[PDB]
């Protein structure tokens, strides 16, 4: 399984690194989209984009690198791709899962759970988990709010593939 | 003295719930879409010569959080049920909202206005007459609006206040 990293910044100042295990063994197509968007190797991806919705006690959401306002994003397969499977569930903090606008609308937006979000099971494709840096995700919540608006700009200043 | 009204804005994703609310509250419109989780606003207006404090709960079109959405409906006094005149599905969704509001509030007479938004656009799929007929079947007002041009915005929210006031008396 590939590992990828995000270097998280707050108004441009380093917060810390979050690394993820991507479950290519169980969700290959969805894992490969996130891996490739993290390296930028297709010529577009997550580097520079922000976490636009941070709701403490639930999740940190980001990944819109095309419209830069929480409405956009795209996959390496086209604008959207289908829900690959629902094998894995949203079992607690650290889960990495695809955001979407209904069935088969996966693009690039994603979220990291900060708690169990079982009501999303069967609706959002889980495809990875935080490996190192859960304390960085916890620190990101200082900048969120109940409706998810952030009080500072939380960005993926750098990202790539490890190991 | 003043009177306060708890208004709740519901309807399908992207029909213009927030654009309507922001035109009422802030007097402007932008084409950019800012998807809603939840927002609340307060505004003092004069309606029918009486001073009114409007509390506006702008809900998301997402429908999968029944526990929270039920409490919106228990607390809310009047409901702006918005569809878009170029989104037929959003018009077909309307009866679900009325059914859910009647269910949660245990009443067939809840203050409600039907709002057909985006009437500025050239892509209409829902006839005015269709929406007029549906509002008649409910016994509620129908108002066509455009958050872009401000057509009908004040009228839609103020009519909802009048429906609450009538119901309370
Ligand atoms: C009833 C209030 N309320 C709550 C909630 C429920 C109980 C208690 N308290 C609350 C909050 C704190 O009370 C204000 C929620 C919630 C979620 C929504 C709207 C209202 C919500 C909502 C709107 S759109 C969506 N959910 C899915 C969203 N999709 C898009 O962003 C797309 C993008 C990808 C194109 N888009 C913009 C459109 C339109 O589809 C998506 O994939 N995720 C990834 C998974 C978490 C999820 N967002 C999200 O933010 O959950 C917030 C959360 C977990 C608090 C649930
Ligand atoms: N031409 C035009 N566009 C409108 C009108 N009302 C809203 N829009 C546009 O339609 C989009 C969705 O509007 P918005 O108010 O965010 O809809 P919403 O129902 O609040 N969506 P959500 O359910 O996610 O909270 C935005 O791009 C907005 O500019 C209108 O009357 N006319
Ligand atoms: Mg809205």
């Amino acid at each position: 399984n590939p590992t990828v990293f995000f270097d998280i910044a707050v108004d441009g100042e380093p917060l810390g690194r979050v690394s993820f295990e991507l479950f290519a063994d169980k969700v290959p197509k969805t894992a490969e989209n996130f891996r490739a968007l993290s390296t930028g190797e297709k010529g577009f991806g997550y580097k520079g984009s922000c976490f636009h919705r941070i709701i403490p006690g639930f999740m940190c959401q980001g990944g819109d690198f095309t419209r830069h306002n929480g409405t956009g994003g795209k996959s390496i397969y086209g604008e959207k791709f289908e829900d690959e499977n629902f094998i894995l569930k949203h079992t607690g903090p650290g889960i990495l899962s695809m955001a979407n606008a209904g069935p088969n609308t996966n693009g690039s937006q994603f979220f990291i759970c900060t708690a169990k979000t079982e009501w999303l099971d069967g609706k959002h494709v889980v495809f990875g988990k935080v490996k190192e840096g859960m304390n960085i995700v916890e620190a990101m919540e200082r900048f969120g709010s109940r409706n998810g608006k952030t009080s500072k700009k939380i960005t993926i200043a750098d990202c790539g593939q490890l190991e | 003295s003043m009177t306060e009204y708890k208004l709740v804005v519901v309807g399908a994703v992207g029909v213009g719930k927030s654009a309507l609310t922001i035109q009422l509250i802030q007097n402007h419109f932008v084409d950019e879409y800012d998807p809603t989780i939840e927002d609340s606003y307060r505004k003092q207006v004069v309606i029918d010569g009486e001073t009114c404090l409007l509390d506006i709960l702008d809900t998301a079109g997402q429908e999968e959080y029944s526990a929270m959405r039920d409490q919106y409906m228990r607390t809310g006094e009047g409901f702006l049920c918005v569809f878009a005149i170029n989104n037929t599905k959003s018009f077909e969704d309307i009866h679900h909202y009325r059914e859910q509001i009647k269910r949660v509030k245990d009443s067939e007479d809840v203050p409600m206005v039907l709002v057909g938004n985006k009437c500025d656009l050239p892509s209409r799929t829902v006839d005015t007459k269709q929406a007029q007929d549906l509002a008649r079947s409910y016994g509620i007002p129908f108002i066509e609006t455009s958050a872009k041009t401000r057509q009908g915005v004040d009228d839609a929210f103020y009519t909802l206040v009048r429906e609450i006031r009538k119901h309370k008396e």
